[PDB]
Protein backbone atom coordinates (compact mmCIF):
# COMPACT_ATOMS: atom_id res chain seq x y z
CA UNK A 1 0.00 0.00 0.00
CA UNK A 2 1.03 3.61 -0.66
CA UNK A 3 0.36 6.31 1.92
CA UNK A 4 0.04 9.04 -0.72
CA UNK A 5 -2.37 6.95 -2.78
CA UNK A 6 -4.39 6.12 0.34
CA UNK A 7 -4.63 9.81 1.25
CA UNK A 8 -5.64 10.78 -2.29
CA UNK A 9 -8.36 8.11 -2.40
CA UNK A 10 -9.58 9.20 1.04
CA UNK A 11 -9.86 12.78 -0.20
CA UNK A 12 -11.71 11.64 -3.33
CA UNK A 13 -14.21 9.53 -1.38
CA UNK A 14 -14.73 12.31 1.16
CA UNK A 15 -15.42 14.84 -1.60
CA UNK A 16 -17.82 12.46 -3.37
CA UNK A 17 -19.73 11.76 -0.16
CA UNK A 18 -19.86 15.47 0.69
CA UNK A 19 -21.30 16.28 -2.74
CA UNK A 20 -23.77 13.38 -2.62
CA UNK A 21 -25.45 14.04 0.74
CA UNK A 22 -26.12 17.80 0.59
CA UNK A 23 -29.76 17.56 -0.62
CA UNK A 24 -30.47 14.94 2.05
CA UNK A 25 -29.17 17.31 4.73
CA UNK A 26 -31.34 20.11 3.32
CA UNK A 27 -34.36 17.79 3.35
CA UNK A 28 -33.64 16.83 6.96
CA UNK A 29 -33.48 20.50 7.95
CA UNK A 30 -36.75 21.17 6.12
CA UNK A 31 -38.38 18.25 7.95
CA UNK A 32 -37.13 19.68 11.25
CA UNK A 33 -38.72 23.01 10.33
CA UNK A 34 -41.99 21.27 9.45
CA UNK A 35 -42.00 19.35 12.75
CA UNK A 36 -41.38 22.60 14.62
CA UNK A 37 -44.33 24.05 12.70
CA UNK A 38 -46.81 21.55 14.22
CA UNK A 39 -45.30 20.19 17.45
CA UNK A 40 -48.68 19.04 18.79
CA UNK A 41 -49.21 16.53 15.97
CA UNK A 42 -46.57 14.28 17.53
CA UNK A 43 -48.43 14.21 20.85
CA UNK A 44 -51.77 12.51 21.42
CA UNK A 45 -54.76 14.81 21.01
CA UNK A 46 -56.07 14.27 24.54
CA UNK A 47 -52.69 14.96 26.14
CA UNK A 48 -52.25 18.29 27.91
CA UNK A 49 -48.86 18.71 26.24
CA UNK A 50 -50.66 18.45 22.91
CA UNK A 51 -52.98 21.28 23.95
CA UNK A 52 -50.02 23.42 25.03
CA UNK A 53 -48.20 22.79 21.75
CA UNK A 54 -51.33 23.63 19.75
CA UNK A 55 -51.69 26.89 21.69
CA UNK A 56 -47.98 27.65 21.18
CA UNK A 57 -46.57 26.55 24.53
CA UNK A 58 -43.62 24.81 22.88
CA UNK A 59 -42.76 27.67 20.52
CA UNK A 60 -43.42 30.28 23.21
CA UNK A 61 -41.06 28.45 25.56
CA UNK A 62 -38.45 28.23 22.80
CA UNK A 63 -38.73 31.98 22.17
CA UNK A 64 -38.46 32.74 25.89
CA UNK A 65 -35.44 30.46 26.33
CA UNK A 66 -33.62 31.78 23.25
CA UNK A 67 -33.01 35.16 24.88
CA UNK B 1 -22.87 21.11 59.27
CA UNK B 2 -19.59 19.23 58.84
CA UNK B 3 -20.77 17.75 55.53
CA UNK B 4 -21.52 21.22 54.20
CA UNK B 5 -18.17 22.34 55.62
CA UNK B 6 -16.16 19.89 53.51
CA UNK B 7 -17.68 20.93 50.17
CA UNK B 8 -18.15 24.53 49.01
CA UNK B 9 -19.91 25.50 45.77
CA UNK B 10 -20.29 21.77 44.96
CA UNK B 11 -16.50 21.47 44.48
CA UNK B 12 -14.48 19.74 47.19
CA UNK B 13 -12.08 22.04 49.07
CA UNK B 14 -8.83 20.12 49.73
CA UNK B 15 -7.80 21.85 52.97
CA UNK B 16 -11.05 21.73 54.94
CA UNK B 17 -11.76 18.27 53.52
CA UNK B 18 -8.38 17.06 54.78
CA UNK B 19 -8.92 18.61 58.22
CA UNK B 20 -12.38 17.06 58.56
CA UNK B 21 -11.16 13.67 57.36
CA UNK B 22 -8.33 13.75 59.90
CA UNK B 23 -10.58 14.81 62.77
CA UNK B 24 -13.51 12.45 62.13
CA UNK B 25 -11.29 9.47 61.28
CA UNK B 26 -8.88 10.14 64.15
CA UNK B 27 -8.57 7.35 66.76
CA UNK B 28 -10.30 9.65 69.23
CA UNK B 29 -13.94 10.67 68.75
CA UNK B 30 -14.76 7.07 67.83
CA UNK B 31 -17.81 7.08 70.11
CA UNK B 32 -19.74 9.49 67.88
CA UNK B 33 -19.00 7.38 64.80
CA UNK B 34 -21.27 4.39 64.22
CA UNK B 35 -19.55 1.10 63.38
CA UNK B 36 -20.82 -1.17 60.59
CA UNK B 37 -19.79 -4.83 60.38
CA UNK B 38 -20.79 -8.11 58.73
CA UNK B 39 -21.88 -11.14 60.74
CA UNK B 40 -22.55 -14.71 59.53
CA UNK B 41 -25.91 -14.77 61.38
CA UNK B 42 -25.94 -15.34 54.39
CA UNK B 43 -24.00 -12.53 56.06
CA UNK B 44 -25.95 -9.61 57.53
CA UNK B 45 -25.00 -6.00 58.22
CA UNK B 46 -24.95 -5.00 61.89
CA UNK B 47 -24.51 -1.53 63.39
CA UNK B 48 -22.85 -1.01 66.78
CA UNK B 49 -22.86 2.45 68.35
CA UNK B 50 -21.61 4.01 71.59
CA UNK B 51 -24.29 6.07 73.31
CA UNK B 52 -23.54 9.45 74.87
CA UNK B 53 -23.94 7.66 78.22
CA UNK B 54 -21.14 5.23 77.25
CA UNK B 55 -23.55 2.28 76.89
CA UNK B 56 -22.73 0.30 73.74
CA UNK B 57 -25.62 -0.98 71.63
CA UNK B 58 -25.71 -3.44 68.74
CA UNK B 59 -28.49 -4.15 66.26
CA UNK B 60 -28.99 -5.50 62.76
CA UNK B 61 -29.75 -3.00 60.00
CA UNK B 62 -32.91 -4.90 59.06
CA UNK B 63 -34.04 -4.92 62.69
CA UNK B 64 -33.45 -1.17 62.92
CA UNK B 65 -35.46 -0.60 59.73
CA UNK B 66 -38.32 -2.76 61.02
CA UNK B 67 -38.36 -0.91 64.34
CA UNK B 68 -38.36 2.46 62.58
CA UNK B 69 -41.25 1.32 60.40
CA UNK B 70 -43.08 0.26 63.56
CA UNK B 71 -42.49 3.82 64.80
CA UNK B 72 -39.87 3.30 67.52
CA UNK B 73 -38.08 6.59 68.15
CA UNK B 74 -34.67 5.20 69.16
CA UNK B 75 -34.12 3.09 66.05
CA UNK B 76 -35.39 5.84 63.74
CA UNK B 77 -33.03 8.36 65.33
CA UNK B 78 -30.14 5.89 65.07
CA UNK B 79 -30.92 5.34 61.38
CA UNK B 80 -31.08 9.09 60.71
CA UNK B 81 -27.74 9.58 62.47
CA UNK B 82 -26.30 6.78 60.33
CA UNK B 83 -27.61 8.45 57.17
CA UNK B 84 -26.01 11.76 58.14
CA UNK B 85 -22.80 9.85 58.89
CA UNK B 86 -22.95 8.31 55.41
CA UNK B 87 -23.46 11.73 53.82
CA UNK B 88 -20.45 13.07 55.73
CA UNK B 89 -18.36 10.08 54.63
CA UNK B 90 -19.37 10.62 51.00
CA UNK B 91 -18.45 14.30 51.24
CA UNK B 92 -15.08 13.26 52.68
CA UNK B 93 -14.32 11.14 49.60
CA UNK B 94 -15.50 13.69 47.03
CA UNK B 95 -13.15 14.61 44.18
CA UNK B 96 -11.02 11.49 44.75
CA UNK B 97 -9.81 12.18 48.29
CA UNK B 98 -7.47 9.20 48.51
CA UNK B 99 -6.47 9.81 52.14
CA UNK B 100 -10.00 9.18 53.40
CA UNK B 101 -11.06 6.96 50.49
CA UNK B 102 -8.56 4.27 51.47
CA UNK B 103 -9.67 4.16 55.11
CA UNK B 104 -13.37 4.23 54.22
CA UNK B 105 -12.89 1.43 51.69
CA UNK B 106 -11.18 -0.62 54.39
CA UNK B 107 -14.10 0.10 56.74
CA UNK B 108 -16.80 -0.55 54.11
CA UNK B 109 -16.34 -2.98 51.23
CA UNK B 110 -18.05 -3.24 47.86
CA UNK B 111 -19.99 -6.36 48.86
CA UNK B 112 -21.38 -4.73 52.01
CA UNK B 113 -22.64 -1.66 50.15
CA UNK B 114 -24.09 -3.82 47.37
CA UNK B 115 -25.94 -5.95 49.93
CA UNK B 116 -27.34 -2.82 51.59
CA UNK B 117 -28.42 -1.42 48.21
CA UNK B 118 -30.13 -4.69 47.23
CA UNK B 119 -31.84 -5.04 50.64
CA UNK B 120 -35.16 -3.46 49.71
CA UNK B 121 -36.59 -4.02 53.20
CA UNK B 122 -34.36 -1.16 54.35
CA UNK B 123 -35.73 2.39 53.95
CA UNK B 124 -35.52 3.90 50.48
CA UNK B 125 -33.51 6.92 51.64
CA UNK B 126 -31.00 4.69 53.41
CA UNK B 127 -30.56 2.71 50.19
CA UNK B 128 -30.02 6.02 48.39
CA UNK B 129 -27.31 6.85 50.94
CA UNK B 130 -25.55 3.56 50.22
CA UNK B 131 -25.93 4.23 46.48
CA UNK B 132 -24.20 7.60 46.89
CA UNK B 133 -21.45 6.01 48.98
CA UNK B 134 -20.92 3.27 46.39
CA UNK B 135 -20.75 5.82 43.58
CA UNK B 136 -18.17 8.00 45.32
CA UNK B 137 -16.01 5.62 47.36
CA UNK B 138 -15.62 2.75 44.88
CA UNK B 139 -16.76 3.57 41.34
CA UNK B 140 -14.79 6.83 41.21
CA UNK B 141 -11.19 5.84 41.98
CA UNK B 142 -7.73 5.69 40.44
CA UNK B 143 -8.29 2.54 38.31
CA UNK B 144 -11.40 4.04 36.71
CA UNK B 145 -10.80 6.67 34.04
CA UNK B 146 -12.80 8.69 31.54
CA UNK B 147 -13.23 7.48 27.95
CA UNK B 148 -13.64 9.26 24.62
CA UNK B 149 -16.80 8.15 22.78
CA UNK B 150 -15.33 9.09 19.38
CA UNK B 151 -11.71 8.45 18.38
CA UNK B 152 -10.40 10.38 15.37
CA UNK B 153 -7.13 8.40 15.17
CA UNK B 154 -7.37 5.14 13.21
CA UNK B 155 -4.83 2.57 12.04
CA UNK B 156 -5.10 1.45 8.42
CA UNK B 157 -4.37 -2.26 8.82
CA UNK B 158 -6.28 -2.56 12.11
CA UNK B 159 -9.45 -1.35 10.37
CA UNK B 160 -11.49 -4.46 9.43
CA UNK B 161 -12.86 -4.97 5.95
CA UNK B 162 -16.35 -5.43 7.44
CA UNK B 163 -17.53 -4.18 10.83
CA UNK B 164 -20.54 -5.34 12.84
CA UNK B 165 -22.01 -4.26 16.17
CA UNK B 166 -20.76 -7.50 17.70
CA UNK B 167 -17.27 -6.84 16.33
CA UNK B 168 -17.40 -3.22 17.52
CA UNK B 169 -18.16 -4.44 21.04
CA UNK B 170 -15.57 -7.22 20.87
CA UNK B 171 -12.92 -4.63 19.99
CA UNK B 172 -12.85 -3.48 23.64
CA UNK B 173 -14.83 -6.34 25.21
CA UNK B 174 -11.73 -7.90 26.78
CA UNK B 175 -10.83 -4.74 28.70
CA UNK B 176 -14.47 -4.01 29.52
CA UNK B 177 -15.05 -7.51 30.90
CA UNK B 178 -11.86 -7.55 32.96
CA UNK B 179 -12.65 -4.15 34.50
CA UNK B 180 -16.39 -4.83 34.95
CA UNK B 181 -15.98 -7.92 37.16
CA UNK B 182 -15.92 -5.84 40.35
CA UNK B 183 -18.96 -3.75 39.36
CA UNK B 184 -20.86 -6.40 37.37
CA UNK B 185 -23.24 -6.99 40.28
CA UNK B 186 -23.75 -3.23 40.65
CA UNK B 187 -24.50 -2.96 36.92
CA UNK B 188 -27.05 -5.78 37.16
CA UNK B 189 -28.70 -4.13 40.17
CA UNK B 190 -28.85 -0.79 38.36
CA UNK B 191 -30.39 -2.41 35.28
CA UNK B 192 -32.97 -4.24 37.40
CA UNK B 193 -33.90 -1.05 39.24
CA UNK B 194 -34.25 0.86 35.97
CA UNK B 195 -36.45 -1.90 34.54
CA UNK B 196 -38.64 -1.84 37.65
CA UNK B 197 -38.93 1.95 37.52
CA UNK B 198 -39.85 2.05 33.82
CA UNK B 199 -42.34 -0.81 34.22
CA UNK B 200 -44.36 1.09 36.83
CA UNK B 201 -46.49 4.02 35.73
CA UNK B 202 -45.73 7.51 37.04
CA UNK B 203 -42.20 6.57 38.18
CA UNK B 204 -41.64 9.99 39.80
CA UNK B 205 -44.44 9.67 42.34
CA UNK B 206 -42.71 8.85 45.66
CA UNK B 207 -40.12 11.29 46.99
CA UNK B 208 -38.02 8.56 48.59
CA UNK B 209 -38.20 6.50 45.41
CA UNK B 210 -37.34 9.70 43.52
CA UNK B 211 -34.14 10.08 45.55
CA UNK B 212 -33.28 6.40 45.11
CA UNK B 213 -33.79 6.51 41.34
CA UNK B 214 -31.79 9.74 41.12
CA UNK B 215 -28.90 8.00 42.86
CA UNK B 216 -29.27 4.95 40.62
CA UNK B 217 -29.28 7.11 37.48
CA UNK B 218 -26.19 8.96 38.71
CA UNK B 219 -24.45 5.61 39.24
CA UNK B 220 -25.49 4.45 35.77
CA UNK B 221 -24.22 7.68 34.20
CA UNK B 222 -20.89 7.33 36.00
CA UNK B 223 -20.45 3.69 35.00
CA UNK B 224 -21.36 4.44 31.38
CA UNK B 225 -18.90 7.34 31.21
CA UNK B 226 -16.07 5.20 32.60
CA UNK B 227 -16.84 2.77 29.77
CA UNK B 228 -18.19 -0.13 31.84
CA UNK B 229 -21.20 -0.63 29.52
CA UNK B 230 -20.87 -2.30 26.13
CA UNK B 231 -22.48 -0.79 23.05
CA UNK B 232 -25.20 -3.46 22.91
CA UNK B 233 -26.07 -3.02 26.59
CA UNK B 234 -26.23 0.72 25.93
CA UNK B 235 -28.68 0.25 23.06
CA UNK B 236 -30.80 -2.01 25.26
CA UNK B 237 -30.67 0.49 28.13
CA UNK B 238 -31.62 3.54 26.03
CA UNK B 239 -35.13 2.18 25.44
CA UNK B 240 -35.66 1.84 29.19
CA UNK B 241 -34.21 5.31 29.76
CA UNK B 242 -36.66 6.81 27.27
CA UNK B 243 -39.42 4.83 28.98
CA UNK B 244 -38.64 6.40 32.35
CA UNK B 245 -38.88 9.93 30.92
CA UNK B 246 -41.70 8.83 28.62
CA UNK B 247 -44.63 11.23 28.35
CA UNK B 248 -47.68 10.25 30.39
CA UNK B 249 -27.01 14.72 49.52
CA UNK B 250 -27.23 16.50 46.15
CA UNK B 251 -24.13 17.91 44.43
CA UNK B 252 -24.45 19.62 41.03
CA UNK B 253 -20.89 19.12 39.84
CA UNK B 254 -20.63 19.69 36.09
CA UNK B 255 -17.89 18.15 33.95
CA UNK B 256 -17.09 18.94 30.31
CA UNK B 257 -20.28 19.78 28.41
CA UNK B 258 -21.89 16.46 27.54
CA UNK B 259 -23.90 18.01 24.69
CA UNK B 260 -20.81 18.73 22.60
CA UNK B 261 -19.92 17.24 19.23
CA UNK B 262 -16.66 15.27 19.02
CA UNK B 263 -13.70 17.19 17.61
CA UNK B 264 -10.27 16.10 16.41
CA UNK B 265 -8.57 18.90 18.38
CA UNK B 266 -9.83 20.16 21.74
CA UNK B 267 -32.74 24.96 42.90
CA UNK B 268 -36.20 23.79 41.87
CA UNK B 269 -38.61 22.40 44.44
CA UNK B 270 -38.78 19.15 42.43
CA UNK B 271 -35.17 19.52 41.27
CA UNK B 272 -34.48 15.82 41.90
CA UNK B 273 -36.71 14.67 39.03
CA UNK B 274 -35.33 17.33 36.68
CA UNK B 275 -31.76 16.35 37.54
CA UNK B 276 -32.36 12.64 36.93
CA UNK B 277 -33.98 13.53 33.60
CA UNK B 278 -30.91 15.63 32.76
CA UNK B 279 -28.63 12.71 33.62
CA UNK B 280 -30.72 10.45 31.38
CA UNK B 281 -30.33 13.02 28.60
CA UNK B 282 -26.55 13.01 29.11
CA UNK B 283 -26.54 9.21 28.87
CA UNK B 284 -28.57 9.40 25.66
CA UNK B 285 -26.12 11.94 24.21
CA UNK B 286 -23.22 9.62 25.06
CA UNK B 287 -25.06 6.76 23.33
CA UNK B 288 -25.54 8.93 20.24
CA UNK B 289 -21.80 9.65 20.29
CA UNK B 290 -21.03 5.91 20.36
CA UNK B 291 -23.45 5.47 17.45
CA UNK B 292 -21.53 8.15 15.54
CA UNK B 293 -18.30 6.28 16.32
CA UNK B 294 -19.80 3.07 14.92
CA UNK B 295 -20.96 4.87 11.77
CA UNK B 296 -17.48 6.33 11.27
CA UNK B 297 -15.99 2.86 11.71
CA UNK B 298 -18.38 1.44 9.11
CA UNK B 299 -17.45 4.17 6.62
CA UNK B 300 -13.75 3.56 7.23
CA UNK B 301 -14.15 -0.20 6.78
CA UNK B 302 -16.01 0.30 3.49
CA UNK B 303 -13.35 2.70 2.22
CA UNK B 304 -10.50 0.37 3.20
CA UNK B 305 -12.19 -2.62 1.56
CA UNK B 306 -12.71 -0.67 -1.66
CA UNK B 307 -9.11 0.57 -1.68
CA UNK B 308 -7.60 -2.87 -1.05
CA UNK B 309 -9.81 -4.47 -3.70
CA UNK B 310 -8.94 -1.79 -6.26
CA UNK B 311 -5.23 -1.74 -5.28
CA UNK B 312 -4.20 -5.23 -4.04
CA UNK B 313 -10.76 2.63 -10.52
CA UNK B 314 -13.04 3.06 -7.50
CA UNK B 315 -16.81 2.51 -7.62
CA UNK B 316 -17.81 5.71 -5.85
CA UNK B 317 -21.52 5.08 -6.51
CA UNK B 318 -21.58 1.87 -4.45
CA UNK B 319 -19.64 3.63 -1.68
CA UNK B 320 -22.18 6.44 -1.68
CA UNK B 321 -25.08 3.99 -1.52
CA UNK B 322 -23.48 2.14 1.40
CA UNK B 323 -22.81 5.41 3.23
CA UNK B 324 -26.42 6.45 2.63
CA UNK B 325 -27.72 3.15 4.01
CA UNK B 326 -26.54 3.91 7.56
CA UNK B 327 -28.48 7.17 7.90
CA UNK B 328 -31.69 5.27 8.73
CA UNK B 329 -33.44 5.16 5.35
CA UNK B 330 -33.05 1.37 5.27
CA UNK B 331 -33.68 -1.25 7.93
CA UNK B 332 -29.98 -2.18 8.16
CA UNK B 333 -29.33 0.74 10.53
CA UNK B 334 -32.51 0.11 12.54
CA UNK B 335 -30.24 -1.42 15.19
CA UNK B 336 -28.34 1.87 15.50
CA UNK B 337 -31.57 3.80 16.06
CA UNK B 338 -32.15 4.29 19.79
CA UNK B 339 -35.93 4.27 19.29
CA UNK B 340 -38.35 1.54 18.23
CA UNK B 341 -40.85 4.05 16.79
CA UNK B 342 -38.45 5.52 14.23
CA UNK B 343 -37.49 8.39 16.54
CA UNK B 344 -41.07 9.42 17.32
CA UNK B 345 -40.64 8.48 20.99
CA UNK B 346 -37.32 10.34 21.17
CA UNK B 347 -38.77 13.43 19.48
CA UNK B 348 -41.83 13.45 21.75
CA UNK B 349 -39.63 13.10 24.83
CA UNK B 350 -37.46 15.98 23.61
CA UNK B 351 -40.51 18.19 23.05
CA UNK B 352 -41.89 17.32 26.50
CA UNK B 353 -38.48 18.16 27.99
CA UNK B 354 -37.97 21.42 26.08
CA UNK B 355 -40.65 23.41 27.95
CA UNK B 356 -39.66 22.28 31.46
CA UNK B 357 -38.96 24.96 34.05
CA UNK B 358 -35.39 23.78 34.65
CA UNK B 359 -33.00 25.68 32.38
CA UNK B 360 -30.21 23.09 31.93
CA UNK B 361 -32.80 20.45 31.02
CA UNK B 362 -34.34 22.71 28.38
CA UNK B 363 -30.91 23.58 26.97
CA UNK B 364 -29.99 19.91 26.71
CA UNK B 365 -33.32 19.05 25.11
CA UNK B 366 -32.90 21.81 22.51
CA UNK B 367 -29.33 20.75 21.73
CA UNK B 368 -30.38 17.11 21.31
CA UNK B 369 -33.35 18.12 19.15
CA UNK B 370 -31.09 20.12 16.83
CA UNK B 371 -28.53 17.30 16.75
CA UNK B 372 -31.21 14.74 15.86
CA UNK B 373 -31.87 16.10 12.36
CA UNK B 374 -28.18 16.79 11.62
CA UNK B 375 -27.10 13.14 11.54
CA UNK B 376 -25.81 13.33 7.97
CA UNK B 377 -23.93 16.62 8.38
CA UNK B 378 -22.47 15.52 11.72
CA UNK B 379 -21.36 12.17 10.29
CA UNK B 380 -19.72 13.80 7.26
CA UNK B 381 -17.90 16.35 9.42
CA UNK B 382 -16.72 13.64 11.82
CA UNK B 383 -15.45 11.54 8.91
CA UNK B 384 -13.62 14.59 7.57
CA UNK B 385 -11.98 15.11 10.97
CA UNK B 386 -10.89 11.45 11.04
CA UNK B 387 -7.24 10.75 10.20
CA UNK B 388 -5.77 7.43 9.04
CA UNK B 389 -2.26 6.28 9.94
CA UNK B 390 -0.60 3.21 8.42
CA UNK B 391 2.20 2.92 11.02
CA UNK B 392 1.97 2.34 14.76
CA UNK B 393 4.97 4.63 15.22
CA UNK B 394 2.94 7.26 13.38
CA UNK B 395 0.13 6.71 15.91
CA UNK B 396 2.58 7.24 18.77
CA UNK B 397 3.91 10.39 17.10
CA UNK B 398 0.35 11.68 16.72
CA UNK B 399 -0.40 10.94 20.37
CA UNK B 400 2.70 12.76 21.64
CA UNK B 401 2.05 15.71 19.31
CA UNK B 402 -1.55 15.91 20.54
CA UNK B 403 -0.45 15.84 24.18
CA UNK B 404 2.19 18.52 23.65
CA UNK B 405 -0.12 20.80 21.65
CA UNK B 406 -3.01 20.41 24.10
CA UNK B 407 -0.78 21.22 27.08
CA UNK B 408 0.72 24.23 25.28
Amino acid sequence: WDYKNIIEKLQDIITALEERLKPLVQAELSVLVDVLHWPELLFLEGSEAYQRCESGGFLSKLIQHTK
Amino acid sequence: YLSDLCVSNHIAIPVTQELICKCVLDPKNSDILIRTELRPVEEEVWLTWTDKNNEHHEKSVRQLAQEARAGNAHDENVLSYYRYQLKLFARMCLDRQYLAIDEISQQLGVDLIFLCMADEMLPFDLRASFCHLMLHVHVDRDPQELVTPVKFARLWTEIPTAITIKDYDSNLNASRDDKKNKFANTMEFVEDYLNNVVSEAVPFANEEKNKLTFEVVSLAHNLIYFGFYSFSELLRLTRTLLGIIDCVTMVLSRKQSVFSAPSLSAENEDIVVMETKLKILEILQFILNVRLDYRISYLLSVFKKEFVEVFPNMNLDRIGEQAEAMFGVGKTSSMLEVDDEGGRMFLRVLIHLTMHDYAPLVSGALQLLFKHFSQRQEAMHTFKQVQLLISAQDVENYKVIKSELDRL
